[PDB]
């Protein structure tokens, strides 16, 4: 179906403990495929997925250089941010960036992204039109003015419509065994007596990929959204994810509850119930 | 502002005593990125624990997975100890094979 | 593949 490629940057200052650390991780959908850490013994882009290993040595040298240059540029970005916000050089600060593209089943660009944050808050972001910007405050507005003057959006757009989609398409083909395979969730409902008046029904979804999934409990056909405990989807460590939804139900009324599961790896949504 | 980490302790595969598995501690939704995580066995820290590469969600909050191989038993107790600038004292979350 | 152009804040 649809696919995405995203690069995530994290630049962290640490006054008194050396220069700011710069990390980059790259993903195709929910699969990590490349990493870079300026604190590494010999910093360089490293493969994290089998299908990216075939990229030649030229690819790795070029990718590593981009990250090394980025390390220096983001340390300067951090210094600039301090000025824009009138902050002292004593505190630790963080700049983050997420950029990339989404493509459809046919491989055409669905939309591009280039978003930035400062200390966990929106800073500036490229609009979906790939030609204008949205600045979060008067500080980011200064960056916006510089970027509008330098036609940055036009350059981002060229990358997003070109190399971004072209490389993603190559990665999808080279990694079609995994990137183009959805693993359906293995499901089951557990029963845990709480007391004489209530019992807990927990609906499990395990071993699925991608991470996107919907788990809901219904009581007599009515969604129990407000009464369902939903844990955040979590990684199993073997590429797959896990998730569960629980509800407290009155003793003897277990059969009035049904768990519904939706996942792209499932031809049709599943309906489960406690099976004593 | 700062955001405190959410914590989940669990196994990669269904728990079965005597069977080798992987013990996971997933921390997420936190900011800033500095965080200290230990996996414990009967209260003692397990050595050589590995963790994922720092990444973050759409809301900019960070997430990391700490993991190590382990063979669950009936007696042994496992937990995850987490400290972050937002926490006054390390937070310990026990492993419950039903969570 | 990454975009090799970085623009200063």
């Amino acid at each position: 179906g649809s696919h995405s490629m995203r690069y995530f940057y994290t630049a962290m200052s640490r006054p008194g403990r050396g220069e700011p650390r710069f990390i980059t991780v790259g993903y195709v959908d929910d699969t990590l495929f490349v990493r870079f850490d300026s604190d590494a013994t010999s910093p360089r882009k490293e493969p994290r997925a089998p299908w990216i290993e075939q990229e030649g040595p030229e690819y790795w040298d070029r990718e590593t250089q981009i990250s090394k240059t980025n390390t220096q540029t983001y340390r300067e970005n951090l210094r600039t941010a301090l000025r824009y916000y009138n902050q002292s050089e004593a505190g630790s600060h963080i700049i983050q960036r997420m950029y990339g593209c989404d493509v459809g089943p046919d491989g055409r660009l669905l939309r591009g992204y280039d978003q930035y944050a400062y200390d966990g808050k929106d800073y500036i972001a490229l609009n979906e039109d790939l030609s204008s910007w949205t600045a979060a405050d008067t500080a980011a507005q200064i960056t916006q003015r510089k970027w509008e003057a330098a036609r940055v959006a036009e350059q981002d757009r060229a990358y997003l419509e070109g190399l971004c989609v072209e490389s993603l398409r190559r990665y999808l083909e080279n990694g079609k065994e995994t990137l183009q395979r959805a693993d359906p969730p293995k499901t089951h409902v557990t029963h845990h007596p709480i007391s004489d008046h209530e019992v807990t029904l927990r609906c499990w979804a395990l071993g699925f990929y991608p991470a996107e999934i919907t788990l809901t409990w219904q009581r007599d056909g009515e969604d129990q959204t407000q009464d369902t405990e939903l844990v955040e989807t979590r990684p199993a460590g073997d590429r797959t994810f896990q998730k569960w939804a629980a509800v407290v139900v009155p003793s003897g009324e277990e059969q009035r509850y049904t768990c519904h599961v939706q996942h792209e790896g499932l031809p049709k949504p599943l309906t489960l119930r406690w099976e004593p | 502002i700062q955001r405190t980490p959410k914590i989940q302790v669990y196994s990669r595969h269904p728990a079965e005593n005597g069977k080798s598995n992987f013990l996971n501690c997933y921390v997420s939704g936190f900011h800033p990125s500095d965080i200290e995580v230990d996996l414990l066995k009967n209260g003692e820290r397990i050595e050589k624990v590995e963790h994922s590469d720092l990444s973050f969600s759409k809301d900019w909050s960070f997430y990391l997975l700490y993991y190590t191989e382990f063979t669950p038993t009936e007696k042994d107790e496992y937990a995850c100890r987490v400290n972050h600038v937002t926490l006054s004292q390390p937070k310990i979350v026990k492993w419950d094979r039903d969570m | 593949e990454e975009f090799g152009r970085a623009f200063s804040f």
